[PDB]
């Protein structure tokens, strides 16, 4: 017999989220349990600055106020199909031709 | 959150401007778009009346 | 390729095929040599200088 050959090619752009300067805005954190959490949150707790009042005006009463945070949810996704008879291959290791 | 992410740090090479003492990053993202479909979210269509 | 959080499809099949040919462009040089300078040049007829 004699084949008829192909031609692979490897080389690609690696790319890495550390190495960019996009992560230089983000603050990475690799938690391994994200699946199974709802919904984050951030309490702020804010009491308002003040300035003493002159003679004869309003004065400005202090007043507590509050806020909160939260995070939106990202799934990404993608697939990698592989032959069967190229999966099935893989299994059994033939000792035959070389 | 802010204990997580520090310890090691290396050293890599980018550009930067000075814009008001303050020192903005720079970077070019194409080379991550470059040889698939999909569009560069950096870019956009925008509707005009 | 890249991932997506969108719903629109992302291709399955890795790795394109590419078909290719090799397109051969062969040249071709005449040079002519005088029947005399031939016979003159093997023989040696050591008659004169």
């Amino acid at each position: 017999f004699e084949a008829i050959f192909g031609t692979f090619c490897n080389r690609l752009e690696w790319v890495y989220f550390l190495t960019s300067g996009l992560a230089a805005a983000a603050h990475a954190i690799k938690f391994h349990d994200l699946n199974k959490l709802t919904t984050g949150k951030m309490l702020f707790h804010v009491q308002v600055p003040r300035v003493a009042s002159g003679a004869g005006l309003p004065t400005s009463r202090q007043t507590t106020i509050m806020v909160t945070k939260y995070s939106e949810k990202s799934p990404i996704t993608i697939p990698f199909e592989l032959s069967a008879a190229c999966l099935t291959y893989l299994r059994e290791t033939f000792e035959g031709t070389i | 959150l802010s204990q997580a992410g520090a310890h090691s740090l290396t050293p890599l090479s980018m550009d930067v401007i000075r814009l008001g003492e303050k020192t903005v990053i720079m970077e070019n993202l194409r080379r991550v778009y470059k040889n698939t479909d999909t569009k560069d979210p950096l870019e956009r269509n925008v509707d005009l009346t």
